């Protein structure tokens, strides 16, 4: 076993007081821990295996000089990447952050037969090939 | 070519012109506003179509390597002519 | 599950002779810090800024959580004492040149977007 | 207030505050504080400027990349005003001078030139107009410099009758001619007073509030037409100011009284120099002039502004004015002056 | 191997450093969690976070390690692990033409001992881990920031610190100093999202779910 | 006024807590709403939800009286004492 | 006229027709001094004296949760009940059908590209519009 002379403390995590971010951006904000969801215009979906958190959008503002997008949100390009749901929550929760949690979407199996395109009796003929 | 609008200040081929009410007009005052005279929608269209004797053209926008990627255009359409993608020349198929 | 290796402290009692500790030292180094580096604030107006740092982490409970804040305050009370810090980074703490931002919700609604 | 002009941001350097200004007399005293909060929250301000610039390069670090535009202008040249105004949606006047030069007279800077930038405004479409008087003027006094405040303070109405004209007392700050100009009065060993000092009543205040007033009156819009009164939470006596600025830059203080009119022909002797004349006849009136009280007038509380006292903000101006010996010397080392209480 | 275009590949040396690794493991079972050699020839041993001092001395000392010179200490931060730090040790051996890794871990809250005993390298890399990343090291001379700002708030290196900050600096002119703000750009940082929705490398796949 | 203007229920579809007030529904509520046809009776049924029965009388001041575990007569007994003090 | 903003500046909930709440995600913040519906008349409720006891979205939201506990359920269907009873109640009152036959409002395609505010202002559903009626009457790159 250890020879490090361990303690015992009984108290839920938390850092907010050692990260040093700000406590405007700890209180107000809004992390929303999920799954991304597929490209439509691709099938892969090797971007829908790891659970993402993001925080909620502020303003953007059009720059008078050169009419770009000004923020100040410093926290408008943060994206976390976690194996699992519950890492993600435990991240959260030791940050102080409030988070939405949306449960994974995973496509259901299908019954998928070639031979059901020629049907003698059913409406899965196809008129065309 | 450049237009003027009625406060007079050149519009650029973006069609960008500020208001008359709009402050950031101020900008320019003592100095002036930076206009390209070239139009290049004017210029493409200065180009001839040329008549060609095939279904199938094919342009690389001239000088080859210095050109753009080699791109193949359909003339089988009568009612109007084939145009590049890139460089915007525009194709005809000799009296189809 | 909660046998973890402390800092310095083994409770919070142990965590808190810490902290008074560090308070008399900074205490004590606010008149020198007026002094060396010809504050326009008072002795009053800087020990009243360190006593809001202090009271701003009055509601942890953790003995390790509260040994790394006396860890960073006392990196804090070496660099003023040693001169490593200017001026500009002492009077960081005043905000001196932010307008004061709303707190009610009327005043937060007139002028923007955020809560 | 089209599109361009709705506020964006959180009030930083890159946002969007709305405000479109023309900061005329932008280089001086006053005006670096109003373009340092202007620029502060993200406003377009044009600085049409009379001098080098060379001059102007302290103003530039104030705004982000466009927010401050510099346009070359002259006083007697009506078309100089309009290009710098007819794009604004606030002018700010902070034109004048504490002598008079062989060019402009103080009628030249405080009844014409406030008079046609007033009327450029109006003709323009500008919406606000804000114009600095002096808390002394009146058309009776002996000093021509708040003879012709006042008559300025009344061509502006007549011409911009929405305007909001402000009449601070002296101010005191880092680049200012009221603490500075006692502290160097010690290169002449004495301090001469007119009747020593104690018939005098002065009420200072400090730059930052009246820099915070004019902003506020910007952005309030209950200020136009209205005149306001920008003065200190005290008043003081010459003798006791003067005395507490020789004490906080630790200097000996050798007062002795002055008769009036030996005062002014020093003030003659000092007027013959080409440059910034050291002193005038006419700063020996201002100086020596009893702040006037205006309780009919609102003041910076009505515009939410603190006036912070003369005690706390003294040491940042008079420190530069101390030597080795006194340099470090803490702020709560000199005993405050005394007050006139009501 | 004869491909121009692939990397030769050198058994010989992978077979040597696996060697060393299990000869490791076998000294250190009461530290050593996992021993691995890389596709490129590059050893790896995995330990408690209480073996840092053990390993290292033996590493440095041992007649058939005589791994003397610290090349390089770092950290890698990995939210979604508990112990979201991993403190990386690169060592030299000039005497067998060598080089190791050692990995350990931590917490935020959790103390690492510091290597200077073994290594006096190892006293600015300490600090620069603990300006860049908050861990703290028990036990060394003098730990503070390094590559910081004074009475900066924050470790940048951490994950979820954002790319710009949070406070940015300018001087102001009416209080005559540099005065430090809440951060405004007036171009926001655009995040491009680049990751192919295909997979890459099939050998490098996981277990489904 | 100092009428009632609404009565909301809440309960779970499944719960053993919740069985009363579903057996006030069953029966009961038919005839409750015939007595007061004009009274709007909100009737939102959520999953694992403790029951409760709102009451918003005018200006919109609102009471809610807990009905966790209680039988199908205690919730008659309890809308009773709702729609005839009208407090 | 007091500007607000559309289902793309906030989140909002919606209850789509089989009862599953659902929640909007802020992705551009509303156009000039457009501000977020409820927070409107939070303003108005402080400006008249009876302030709303709600301050923030997450307030708002418990307030929906003791109105109607399923409006907070998210991607949940929450099952209704009690059909006999809304049978009864039916057959107290006896209404007459008119003679007149059901007719839809949207008989054909042409009608159903404009139904709301967003789709009317639209220059691509005009475009549809037009498309559908008119027919087809430069595509390059
Ligand atoms: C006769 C002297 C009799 C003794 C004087 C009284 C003793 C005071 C004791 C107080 C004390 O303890 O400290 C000493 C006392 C104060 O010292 P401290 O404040 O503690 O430490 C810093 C020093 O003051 C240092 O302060 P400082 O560096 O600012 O001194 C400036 C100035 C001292 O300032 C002045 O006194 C000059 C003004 C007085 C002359 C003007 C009188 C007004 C005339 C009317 C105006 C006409 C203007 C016309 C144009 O002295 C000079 O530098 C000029 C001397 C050049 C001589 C060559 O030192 C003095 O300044 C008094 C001596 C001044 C007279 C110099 C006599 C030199 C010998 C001849
Ligand atoms: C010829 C000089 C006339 C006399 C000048 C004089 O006596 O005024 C000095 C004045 C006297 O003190 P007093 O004003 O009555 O009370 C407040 C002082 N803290 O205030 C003082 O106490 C300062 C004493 C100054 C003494 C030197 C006088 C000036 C040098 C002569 C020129
Ligand atoms: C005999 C009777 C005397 C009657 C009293 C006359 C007092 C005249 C007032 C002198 C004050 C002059 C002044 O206001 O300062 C001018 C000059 C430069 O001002 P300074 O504070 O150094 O910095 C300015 C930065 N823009 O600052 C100076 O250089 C001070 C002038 C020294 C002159 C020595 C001769
Ligand atoms: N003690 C005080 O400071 C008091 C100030 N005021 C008033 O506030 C305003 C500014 O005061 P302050 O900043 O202290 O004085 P400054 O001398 O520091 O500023 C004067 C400004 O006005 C310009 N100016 C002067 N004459 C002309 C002219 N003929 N043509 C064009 N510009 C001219 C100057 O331009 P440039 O520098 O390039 O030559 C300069 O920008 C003035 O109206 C003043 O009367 C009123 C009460 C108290
Ligand atoms: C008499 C005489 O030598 O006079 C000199 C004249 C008279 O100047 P003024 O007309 O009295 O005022 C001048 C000031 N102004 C125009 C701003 C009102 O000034 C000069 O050239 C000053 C000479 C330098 C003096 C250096 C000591
Ligand atoms: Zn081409």
């Amino acid at each position: 076993t250890r020879d490090t002379q361990l303690i015992t403390v009984d108290e839920k995590l938390d850092i907010t007081t050692i990260t040093g971010v700000p406590e405007e951006h700890i209180k107000t904000r809004k992390a929303r821990i999920f799954v991304p969801a597929r490209n439509n215009m691709q099938s892969g979906v090797n971007n829908t295996k790891k659970w993402k958190m993001e925080f909620d959008t502020r303003e953007r503002w059009e720059n008078p000089l050169m009419g770009w997008a000004s923020t100040a949100d410093p926290l408008s390009n943060l994206v976390l990447t976690f194996s699992t749901k519950e890492d993600a929550v435990a991240f959260a929760e030791k940050n102080g952050w409030s988070y939405d949690v949306e449960e994974r979407k995973v496509p259901k199996p299908k019954s998928k037969s070639y031979g059901a395109n020629f049907s003698w009796n059913k409406r899965t003929r196809v008129s065309t090939k | 070519g450049v237009r003027t609008s009625p406060t007079g200040e050149k519009v650029t081929h973006t069609g960008q012109v500020y208001d008359d009410g709009d402050y950031r007009k101020v900008r320019f005052v003592g100095r002036q506003k930076e206009v390209n005279e070239n139009f290049a929608i004017d210029l493409i269209a200065e180009q001839p179509v040329s008549q060609v004797g095939s279904r199938v053209i094919s342009c690389d926008g001239g000088g080859g390597a210095l050109g753009h990627p080699r791109v193949y255009i359909n003339l089988d359409k009568e009612t109007k002519t084939g145009t590049c993608g890139y460089c915007g020349l525009q194709f005809r198929q000799q009296h189809h | 599950s909660t046998s973890v290796k402390p800092i310095f402290s083994r409770d919070m009692n142990e965590a808190k002779r810490r902290v008074r500790e560090l308070y008399r030292a900074w205490y004590r180094e606010v008149p020198n810090t007026v002094h060396l580096f010809q504050l326009d604030i008072s002795v009053k107006q800087g020990r009243d800024k360190v006593r809001e740092m202090f009271k701003k982490n009055a509601h942890i409970t953790d003995p390790r959580v509260v040994d790394l804040l006396v860890i960073k305050g006392k990196m804090e009370l070496e660099e003023t004492i040693k001169v490593w810090k200017q001026r500009t980074h002492v009077m960081r703490f005043f905000h001196e040149t932010e307008a004061p931002r709303p707190k009610d919700f009327l005043s937060k609604f007139y002028v923007g977007h955020d809560p | 207030l089209h599109h361009a002009v709705i506020p964006h941001g959180k009030g930083g350097r890159s946002s969007v505050s709305g405000i479109v200004a023309t900061v005329f007399g932008a280089t001086g005293f006053l005006g670096r504080y109003v373009v340092n909060h202007l620029g502060r929250m993200g406003s377009q301000v044009i600085v049409p400027h009379r001098c080098e610039p060379y001059d102007t390069m302290h103003l530039r670090p104030m705004g982000d990349l466009g927010q401050i535009i510099f346009m070359d202008w002259n006083g007697r040249d009506k078309d100089s005003i309009r290009r710098a105004v007819e794009h604004s949606s606030v002018v700010i006047n902070l034109v004048g001078r504490e002598w008079e030069t062989q060019n402009f007279d103080f009628e030249d800077v405080f009844v014409k030139i406030p008079q046609a930038i007033a009327q450029v405004s109006k003709e323009a479409g500008v919406e606000k107009f804000i114009h600095i008087s002096h808390l002394n003027a009146d058309i009776k006094s002996s000093s021509k410099y708040l003879r012709s405040k006042a008559v300025g303070e009344k061509e502006v109405r007549e011409t911009f009758p929405e305007a909001t004209i402000i009449k601070p007392a002296e101010i005191f700050g880092r680049e200012d001619r009221f603490l500075n100009y006692f502290a160097n009065i010690r290169w002449f060993g004495g301090v001469p007073l007119i009747s020593l000092g104690k018939k005098t009543v002065k009420q200072p205040v400090y730059i930052v509030d009246v820099t915070k007033g004019i902003i506020n009156a910007i952005k309030d819009p209950d200020a136009r037409g209205k005149t306001f009164a920008f003065v200190g939470p005290s008043r003081y006596l010459l003798f006791d100011l003067v005395q507490y600025v020789f004490a906080v830059a630790h200097r000996p203080f050798l007062p002795y009284p002055l008769p009036h009119f030996a005062y002014r022909w020093i003030g003659r002797l000092f007027e013959i120099s080409p440059f910034e004349p050291w002193t005038t006849r006419d700063k020996v009136e201002r100086i020596h002039t009893t702040d006037k009280i205006l309780p009919h007038l609102p003041g910076l509380e009505d515009l939410g502004v603190e006036a912070t006292p003369l005690e706390l903000k003294a040491i940042e101006v008079l420190r530069r004015h101390r030597t080795y010996r006194w340099l470090s010397s803490e702020i709560e080392d000199v005993q405050p002056a005394k007050t006139i209480p009501t | 191997d004869t491909r121009p275009t692939v990397r030769p590949r050198n058994d010989v040396a992978h077979k040597q450093l696996s060697a060393f690794g299990e000869y490791v493991a076998e000294i250190l079972p009461k530290y050593v969690q996992q021993v691995q050699v890389s596709c490129f020839n590059e050893l790896e041993i995995c330990i408690h976070p209480d073996g840092v001092i053990p390993v290292l001395t033996f590493l440095r000392d041992h007649s058939n390690a005589q791994f003397k010179s610290l090349a390089d200490l770092t950290a890698v931060d990995i939210p979604t692990r508990q112990n979201r730090f991993e403190i990386v040790y690169n060592l030299l051996s000039l005497r067998f033409n060598s080089r190791i890794r050692v990995k350990t871990y931590t917490d935020e809250l959790t103390p690492i001992e510091s290597s200077v005993p073994v290594y006096k390298a190892a006293n600015w890399y300490e600090r620069e881990i603990w300006d860049m990343f908050g861990v703290f090291f028990a036990n060394h001379p003098d730990l503070r920031r390094i590559l910081t700002d004074y009475g900066f708030e924050g470790h940048p290196f951490r994950k979820d610190f954002p790319l710009s900050g949070y406070v940015e600096l300018r001087y102001d002119d009416e209080v005559k100093r540099v005065v430090a703000e809440p951060v405004e750009l007036a171009q926001e940082f655009r995040k491009f999202d680049l990751n192919s929705p295909w997979e890459a490398f099939p050998a490098y796949r996981q277990p489904p779910e | 006024k100092l009428g009632l203007r609404e009565i909301r229920i809440h309960l779970c579809q499944r719960s053993p807590g919740s069985q009363g007030v579903r057996d006030f529904i069953e029966k009961r509520y038919v005839e409750l709403k015939k007595a007061n046809p004009d009274l709007p009776i909100l009737i939102r049924e959520c999953s694992d939800v403790q029951p409760k029965l709102w009451a918003r009388y005018a200006f919109g001041q609102e009471k809610n009286v807990s009905l966790n575990n209680f039988s199908a007569d205690q919730v008659t007994r309890a809308l009773e004492n709702v729609l005839s003090s009208k407090a | 006229i007091l500007p607000g903003a559309a289902y793309t500046e906030k989140s909002a909930t919606y209850v789509n027709t089989e009862g599953r709440a659902q929640q909007t995600k802020v992705a551009v913040t509303p156009p000039g001094l457009a501000r977020e519906d409820w927070k409107i008349i939070r303003a108005l409720s402080e400006i008249a004296g009876m302030t709303l006891p709600y301050d923030t979205l997450d307030q708002v939201r418990n307030r929906l949760e003791e109105v109607s506990p399923n409006l907070v359920r998210y991607d949940d269907v929450e099952g209704a009940n009690y059909f006999q009873q809304a049978s009864e109640l039916s057959k107290l009152v006896n209404q007459q059908l008119l003679a007149d036959p059901l007719v839809p409002p949207q008989l054909t395609i042409k009608d159903f590209y404009m139904t709301d505010s967003i789709s009317r202002a639209s220059q691509t559903m005009a475009k549809c519009v037009k498309a559908v009626t008119e027919g087809a009457h430069p595509s390059i790159c």
